[PDB]
RNA sequence: AUCCGGGAGUCAGACUGCGAGUGAUAAGAUCCGUAGUCGAAAGGGAAACAGCCCAGACCACCAGCUAAGGUCCCAAAAUAU
RNA sequence: AAUAGCUCACUAGUCGAGUGACCCUGCGCCGAAAAUGUACCGGGGCUAAACAUAUUACCGAAGCUGUGGACUACACCAUUA
RNA sequence: GCGGUCGCCUCCUAAAAGGUAACGGAGGCGCCCAAAGGUUCCCUCAGAAUGGUUGGAAAUCAUUCGAAGAGUGUAAAGGCA
RNA sequence: UGUGGUGGCGAUAGCGAGAAGGAUACACCUGUUCCCAUGCCGAACACAGAAGUUAAGCUUCUUAGCGCCGAUUGUAGUGAAGGGUUUCCCUUUGUGAGAGUAGGACGUCGCCACGC
């Protein structure tokens, strides 16, 4: 599948794993889009970030 | 300064402990019995009076279980001594109590004077009690 | 009015290479001290109780049954 | 005789932390012929059992079906509630 | 990320959430692990407030949407169902 | 100083609906006394403008977007750059 | 300041890789052995029970039970039947 | 196919208890002259033999008393999000033990030789 990804809150004051994982996936501004691929390196991105990321699909 | 129970060293300075929770550790001497529902340490001095409230509304007859004892030891320095070299010498013997445990038993006595002679010993110790039988067994006997 | 305070350095034992690596002649693998893990395939033991490989290869851990264990090294 | 047998899943993780505040029974069976599930129970069944048998009945369980004798191991309480957890059957036969 | 060179600063750190020690399981105490902010961070909130919750200013505009927190009056928004 | 004590037991001696005893839980009360002046709601004040469960609206920042200017870096496209 | 301490080795604190401080909690070291080293053969301990002169709770014996409850020059861990 | 030798596989292979056997083989037993030996002792160790016995060892079969291996399920504990007192507790989301059990289990596989 696909899913879209942005961010919906700031990076500040949480620490260097999720820092490190979203700039892993492009996420640089607030309330920017990326779309990408659904297979199990992503879906573990998603499951360590889903309280920074409000994530759709296409 | 009257202290009842103590041990054999084997250690002299512990490690102030750190007590979080407990659970089970029920009736099994007994047919009445309390429960510290809270968690603190609880010293000598205190199952000593525990015991004669105990005692003195158990006339010939009615035994007393003590299922708790002292084995752990505090350490205090003196006053005017700043802080700074080693650990004072150890005063006193002090078990901690968690929740769920018990801390006294009664049996061969009714029900009545057991209710007495255990809201006397509550008022000795620093926890809130309750007061639980020997309630229900595969055999009572 | 302390007599206490005195310690040992760190010596720094455990386990330096890991399962499926590529090992070369001679280097260490579980620096002990008292046998804990016995060697296997290609592995000898020094004068500290320590681990060789003394062939190129693979480590990989073994056990002997029920108590302890092994450490052999395969080529490939 | 007849008592709740309401099913359950694999893991229902920490929503088990609200069963405990509604009055719920989180029980174990396993026995003879069918090997393991976790069934609900409320409160308000064993005490028709309790106090009229004692504690060696015969509880009949269901499948919605034809019974199963129990030799019930362990009804256990919590410290502080008086309440029903870790209520491990067993069941051998007659 | 590594390697080869040219040039420095730094060796007094703090508090907050979480594990421990000495202390009286006292301190804005002291001494260590671990994460954040301050130091080197302006803007919003907690009346005022370096370290707490939200969020990182190239610059202009008398345009628009939300976070934390709020909506009788100082004081902008429900006298909401 | 014994000793009267609705005859501290009963007579439905009267009238004619409920009356005791335990637990578990939500919210309160007492316990609660210091030094210039009310004096921990920010003030006014409030019987909800308090709390508890649910639901939509809206306010709220130099955060995000809208129009425009500047600079740097990588690019595209065609000389020029 | 008066006291105590200054190099090395073990255990705990040490947050189950490694590393980690305090005038935190515990102990040793500044050697020894010409065999207590090398190899080749052979071997299995501490105890308890029951009898037996001196002979005694506790010497030399005898049978049985006995995975370790023993020993390893020296402190402590990790090992070793 | 029986027996002996000989190997791996976590004792599910074991320990206790009971029964049966000598075609071959194995073992006990006879003895010490010889290679050899006892800090004393042919017990062992070593070498000669073959009167007998299955009593023991060994092999086969029965057995869940001790030991071993045990699923599922419930709970403590906890990563990541949160909320109150802040000593401590509680809620969503991921992962789950230790005990206590139903149960499995009185072995399995490989090679050579002899006798039949």
């Amino acid at each position: 599948a696909e899913l879209k990804i942005t961010l919906k809150r700031s990076v500040i004051g949480r620490p260097q794993n999720q820092r490190a994982t979203v700039k892993a996936l492009g996420l640089g501004k607030v309330n920017s889009t990326v779309t990408k691929p659904a297979n199990e390196a992503i879906k573990g991105m998603v499951n360590t970030i889903s309280h920074l990321v409000d994530v759709e699909e296409v | 300064m009257l202290v009842p129970k103590r041990v054999k060293h084997r250690r002299e300075f512990r490690g102030k402990m750190r007590g979080e929770a407990k659970g089970g550790k029920e009736v099994a001497f007994g047919e009445w019995g309390l429960q510290a529902t809270e968690s603190h340490w609880i010293t000598n001095r205190q199952i000593e009076a525990a015991r004669i409230a105990m005692t003195r509304y158990m006339k010939r007859g009615g035994k007393v279980w003590i299922k708790i004892f002292p084995h752990k030891s505090y350490t205090s320095k003196a006053i005017g001594v700043r802080m700074g070299k080693g650990k004072g010498a150890p005063e006193g013997w002090v078990s901690p109590v968690k929740r769920g445990k018990i801390m006294f038993e009664i049996a061969g006595v009714p029900e009545e004077v057991a209710r007495e002679a255990l809201r006397l010993a509550s008022h000795k110790l620093p926890v809130k009690t309750k007061i639980v039988k020997r309630e229900e067994m595969g055999g009572e006997s | 009015s302390t007599s206490n305070g005195r310690d040992s350095e760190s010596k720094r034992l455990g386990a330096k290479s890991a399962d499926g690596q590529t090992v070369t002649g001679g280097s260490i693998l579980y620096r002990q001290r008292g046998t804990k893990i016995y060697p296997g395939v290609n592995v000898g033991i020094g004068g500290d109780d320590t681990l060789f490989a003394k062939v190129d290869g693979v480590v990989r851990f073994e056990r002997k049954g029920r108590d302890k264990k092994q450490v052999s090294v395969y080529p490939v | 005789v007849q008592l709740e047998v309401k099913e359950r899943a694999i893991r229902p993780r920490s929503l088990r932390n609200q069963l405990r505040h509604e009055g719920k029974v989180p029980a174990i069976v396993y026995g003879y012929q069918i090997e393991s599930t976790p069934i609900y129970f409320e409160e308000k069944d064993l005490s028709k059992i309790l106090r009229e048998h004692g504690a060696n009945t015969v509880i009949k369980m269901t499948v919605d079906g034809k019974n199963i004798n129990t030799l019930m191991s362990k009804a256990q309480l919590d410290t502080f509630t008086g309440q029903m957890l870790h209520v491990e059957f067993l069941s051998v036969n007659m």
